[PDB]
């Protein structure tokens, strides 16, 4: 449907610049204490930053706010729906980074024990073991360490990817607790809840489309009054012939369509929103 | 297999005393249930009373309790009625049914035996 | 791509190597596994079923054939993955690489060293072998790939029969004819889109008298005004007209006519004090 | 799909006693599926069922079933056998399921050469061409002889299967009472129904959902030709479950009053096909009362 | 890549290659043969003439006339075929390789090995030969290519002569003339054309009754309306309508006038107690 469009657009970018990002800035400070902190905030923080701005872009997190500053149902809902809009981006950078393996060994690259590698003896000085371990992900080492170096290269290599499908598991398995919690625990049956949300997409669609002509009519109304003439194309010209001016909606009545919806329904007949709610209600 | 015999139909005033005699004919041994329909055109059907012969205990419907009494020949295995108090609303063909007391397999459903017998009785006033 | 991130690649390293192949193949697996139940409605309304009963009413047969269902039509996914993953040959040869007994190995003179067996085996995947060994290479790989593609076509066939026996079976125990039930698939599919199409117009005509109630007009496209001037909305659907058409369904017969959904079940009137989650109290309690 | 075909690629594992379970597998899994999927599509596998379904007494005899599983796997036979000719003249399966048991004493195009020590595992070792070069002329004398068979039991297979078809279609004309135009028009007939009755059970599925729908919200969202099956084509109800029994099994023209009957719904139009109540939604309208 | 799956492959081996070679054209030209008899439909009214007399009643005068034009007309496609295969010459220098005497050898001075004359003669197809040999390779190639084709050439030679044969004594010995034949063909191709046709709308008009029986409708296309609308049906023929106008037909005419085909000769009703293969027993026996 719709939300697969925008979550596949959002599930292929985040890919795309995590590929971008690999190839031109992405070096490790092959050092010791230093490449561990530059691997996790490749990661982390990139992550960190779309999760905030997913929040941002979401209009019901302003509107849950504006709810508890006039101030558990309601609340499931929008958490599983913003979090399911907003946690895409996150998920999808930490998967492929870690899929890729270049960001954990870039990190972890420090703290690998000398003596548990393989088909040679430990061949590592004991004041230099983390200098020479740390620079492996760089390349810059010696030939005569390539035996020894790409045990490692790949032991983490393997660790990174291990840790990215436990990750797409984990995550498969709460989305299908989520889907199954938000159904079993809901007030209303499953049809009706998908006739819920078209209904909201639906309100919405008209809402926003209304206000921008209402406004349009209003303003074409103030410049009739204040100058006694409209410049209006044909069909502004006929949107205020069809459509009378209401006037100014009270601060109150503005109030009462804002907030949280809790699904309370009036005698029988449900009310699906707070503008079903006030115009059922007057 | 269960055949049947329905008689008594007429056509009387109100305040008329009918009496309708529902004869069955067959395997009736399995059968746990004996009553009385009533259809008229332009509406569905309706049960007046019916009766266990296992459980005992009988129905009647809210215009027919006492109205209509409904009895069981049980020496002869019939089924027999009593008509007080006529309406225009009791203008109707009469049937008198049968079951078996039908099991419930929840993957199926229900399944029984149903029989019918057709019978006739209009009050003109 | 996805591909380049997501490309198999085999830790060559004892005890460990068939540890990233599970986690490669049984993830996706996994994963194709749960996007099957959850699409798949059939896994809601038995939810649904459960919802409103709370006591485990239903038996286990109308709950058996149910869940079956849902698991069949979801293990699809899985199994074209897991086949796949077999003929391709790169996960088993890894996984099972170290296991390989260098005693039966053949195809070269015994040159084989002791001194590290499983670690040289396990290293095959990766052409990380002496030249020496290199004989062997080629030979320990064919030999698990054998096994990885004898499995995968093994796979093919048993899927090959289950399915054949289900489909056997599901027409010979059903108490419908096979034609019936072409007609009954018919139906539902009919059914859904039909429901689905009007709850989204419904919506948009509701949508749209809630908007002129407040704003005192609503700005319509040519084809919406067509939807408000044809479909003209009276009012809402309660909550139990709602909960009378969700949850699972067994060919229920009324009368010698057969029904075929819940919703043809409540369109025949078989379906349809106490009030729950109301806006407001009792309407004597609303004046106190 | 150049990654897909791989998959299924042919890799033959130069192995002793190894490599014809893997030919067996390579060739007779695929063989087996197609043979599966020709039995599924086939509709007159389903109503064979559905006659031992309702009969329930093995009431049909030997002489109208074994007519109708002839036919069943005699159509459902063409796809395993066009693939395994294919696999046959390809030569890749045969050569690598038999060249372990080529005779190295009757190998030729060279002087007695061949190793006697492990002979069986160089042998086997020949699709792969993982072989000495002292033995290459060895390889591909019998790289030719093995596929030489395969061809050969690739081309006799073609043979035999067009002498059975002949044979069949020729038994069946000649065996029928029926004459072979009259054969042509009773096909003509049942490809016609079969279109016309999916046809009219789309169009009366879609009508009936178009009422429930209705029912419910008060309106039925329809195209511009879905307005005009409503219209054109009003439903009432739904056909009873024994009327649906009534026109699903076999059939082998039964003839009335001297004139044919060409299917079951044929002779159940004619009325010729047509007190204890079956899975009932709810118990008798006596047990309703109370 | 059907084409190169049937590709000629020479087993370059004595007494081996013929087989091949016997077998890779052979069989080819024997599937052609029967596709040619099934498809013709002289020869099921054939079967037919032969099934309703069960006596061999009809003579092998005019049996030997049908069947010559069955084998004549189903054998154009293997002479087609062994024709080609012989003017390439690929499948008969493999088959005859072996059978080249090398004392007849020539281009080259007697260097010709008697150790195994078959075993190296027979891989010469192959191209597998040394070069010392070559000389004689390339003249047995040229030797034996040559008879491929001018046996390819004198098949065509016989068949061109036959087919001109046949003709001529087509029409001297056919007691009608070359111009009424002429419109006895054109008539039965128009008879066959339209009967064809005919049968698949009363076909689909029977098959519209029966379903409109079922479901109250029948759901027809823009086209199909008409059929049902100008073409109404009230029954089906009886099985000895259908067997008066299938078998073999010679010619025969009534009152001076021709007759065509037995359609024709059945309309002009010139062709047409025991119950068989009845549904339901006597009416009498119903009763009971
Ligand atoms: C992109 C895909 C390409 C094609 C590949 C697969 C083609 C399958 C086509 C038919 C699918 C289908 O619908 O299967 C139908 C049945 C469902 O059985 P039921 O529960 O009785 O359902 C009742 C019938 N219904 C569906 C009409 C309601 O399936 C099965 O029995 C199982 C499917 C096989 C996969 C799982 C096998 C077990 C796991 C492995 C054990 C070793
Ligand atoms: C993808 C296809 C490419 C083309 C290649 C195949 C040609 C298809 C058209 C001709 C075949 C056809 O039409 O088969 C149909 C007939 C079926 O006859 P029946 O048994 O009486 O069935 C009833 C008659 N009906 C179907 C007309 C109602 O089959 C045969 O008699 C033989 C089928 C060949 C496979 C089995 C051969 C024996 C097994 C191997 C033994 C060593
Ligand atoms: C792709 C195809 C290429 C196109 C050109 C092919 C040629 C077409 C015209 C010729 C066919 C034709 O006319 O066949 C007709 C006659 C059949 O004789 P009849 O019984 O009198 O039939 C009467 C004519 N009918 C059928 C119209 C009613 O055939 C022959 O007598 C000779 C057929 C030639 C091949 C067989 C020769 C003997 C076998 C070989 C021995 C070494």
């Amino acid at each position: 449907k719709d939300v697969m469009i925008f979550n596949g657009l959002v599930a292929l970018g985040t890919v795309g610049s995590q590929e971008l990002f690999s190839v031109v800035a992405f070096h490790c400070p092959c050092s010791p204490a230093r490449n561990y902190l530059y691997g996790l905030a490749a990661i982390g923080v990139p992550a960190l930053v779309l999760f905030i701005i997913g929040i941002i872009l979401n209009n019901h997190t302003w509107n849950l706010v504006a709810e508890c500053q006039h101030r558990a149902a309601p609340t499931f809902l929008l958490l599983s729906s913003i979090l399911g809009r907003a946690a895409v981006a996150p998920v999808t950078w930490s998967v492929i980074s870690l899929l890729r393996g270049e960001a954990y060994v870039c990190a972890l690259s420090e703290f690998v024990d000398p003596s548990s590698l393989t088909a040679r003896e430990e061949h590592f000085p004991s004041a230099h073991a983390t200098e020479i371990l740390a620079r492996f992900p760089c390349k810059e080492n010696p030939d005569n360490l390539s035996d020894f170096r790409e045990e490692v290269s790949r032991r983490l290599r393997y660790e990174s990817q291990l840790f990215g499908w436990l990750l797409i598991g984990v995550v498969a398995i709460l989305v299908f607790l989520t889907k199954c919690l938000k159904h079993y625990c809901s007030p209303l049956s499953y049809r009706q809840e998908a006739y819920w949300a078209q209904y909201r997409a639906n309100e919405d669609q008209l809402f926003q489309r209304t206000a921008e002509v209402h406004s349009r009519v209003l303003a074409a109304n103030n410049v009739r009054r204040f100058f006694g003439f409209v410049a209006l194309n044909k069909d502004d010209e006929e949107l205020i012939a069809n459509f009378p001016v209401e006037g100014t909606q009270p601060r109150p009545q503005w109030n009462a369509i804002t907030g949280v919806y809790l699904y309370r329904e009036n005698q029988g007949l449900p009310l699906y929103s707070r503008l079903h709610k006030w115009a059922q209600g007057l | 297999q269960v055949q049947l015999v329905e008689s008594g139909g007429g056509s009387v005033q109100a305040g008329g005393s009918l009496r309708l005699s529902c004869a069955a004919s067959g395997n009736i041994r399995n059968i746990s249930y004996l009553g009385w329909f009533r259809q008229a055109p332009g509406k569905e059907r309706e049960g007046v009373a019916a009766l266990w012969t296992t459980q005992g205990q009988t129905y009647y419907a809210d215009s027919v309790k006492g109205r209509f009494t409904v009895s069981l020949d049980n020496a002869k295995n019939t089924v027999y009625l009593q008509m007080n108090s006529l309406k225009p609303e009791d203008t109707a063909l009469y049937y008198c049914a049968a079951a078996t007391s039908g099991q419930y397999n929840p993957l199926r459903g229900y399944h029984y035996n149903e029989y019918w017998g057709q019978g006739t009785q209009v009050t003109v006033s």
